[PDB]
């Protein structure tokens, strides 16, 4: 979505400030998480694909 | 990250021509008499007149100073009369940043704590270097302790053991 | 009185000045208690000068609060003073669509 992180708030908006932070370091956890996971079992899955196509090749002669 | 507490406006130079003494209430008892804030004092008249006020501090801390303050508000104009001889009276509080001048509301409201009248309390931050002013001719709650300190968290209700 | 003839929100800023003393108020003004009142049909505030002496900005033991509003396309804004009043010479006829960023990075 079109979005704008930034926001801004005055000496006594602190609380709501806070809660704005909470939202992008509770969104940054959730996407560093399930992007770095992702990858690692990803990669698994090309690395077992290309196993299984060597032997199914040595499989067919 | 560095809390201090100290004397803002000391009890016994600060106040020559208003009374620290007798402002004390029922509301807020300590040894089982009468008592008030010990952060605060509640300044009535010498005598029969309440001269206008005007208090300054400068922040000579190397950090913000928490000042916190009060404007209390009579039931009746007679309850008015005999805390500070004046009718209509007027609170100011300035800084660079901060600015309000404090009209008494005078008005019976419902008892709490066996109390028709009220008191407003509010605090600012004063930058390191600032000054803050205060002016009044009667119902100023004036500081006595403010706070210098570093800000960085949460608050925890809860009723587990330290250790 | 203005009357927002144009075919979008117009954004009306103005201000209210608070002098140090009674007698800075005097030789600005000539009146000891003055009211400044602003309208439209959803706005609508009094304000009354809080007269007394502030920490020295800029030279200034004064001060000047500003105040803005939004004046939907048709609607009017009425201005009301005895003094005190910053009145406005430029306002902002404007469509609203984002956020402000804080950069010392070149423009290109």
């Amino acid at each position: 979505q079109f979005t704008a992180v930034g926001k801004e708030f005055n000496h006594l908006e602190k609380r709501i400030e806070n809660l704005n932070k909470k939202v992008d370091d509770g969104f940054l956890d959730i996407w560093t998480y399930n992007a770095e996971l992702l990858v690692l079992l990803e990669n698994e899955r090309t690395l077992d694909y290309h196993d299984s196509n060597v032997k199914n090749l040595y499989e067919k002669v | 990250s560095s809390f201090e507490r100290f004397e803002i406006f000391p009890k016994t130079s600060s106040w020559p021509n208003h009374d620290s003494n007798k402002g004390v209430t029922a509301a807020c008892p300590h040894a089982g008499a009468k008592g008030f804030y010990k952060n605060l004092i509640w300044l009535v008249k010498k005598g029969n007149s309440y001269p206008k006020l005007s208090k300054s501090y400068i922040n000579d801390k190397g950090k913000e100073v928490l000042v916190l303050w009060g404007i209390h508000h009579p039931s009746t104009t007679a309850d008015q009369q005999s805390l500070y001889q004046n009718a209509d009276t007027y609170v100011f509080v300035g800084t660079s940043r901060y600015s309000k001048k404090f009209k008494p509301e005078i008005a019976i409201r419902p008892k709490v704590r066996d109390q028709e009248g009220r008191m407003n309390y509010y605090w600012t931050l004063v930058e390191p270097g600032d000054k803050i002013t205060f002016e009044a001719t009667g119902n100023l709650v004036v500081p006595r302790y403010a706070f210098a300190m570093e800000r960085n968290s949460g608050i925890i209700i809860s009723d587990t053991p330290v250790h």
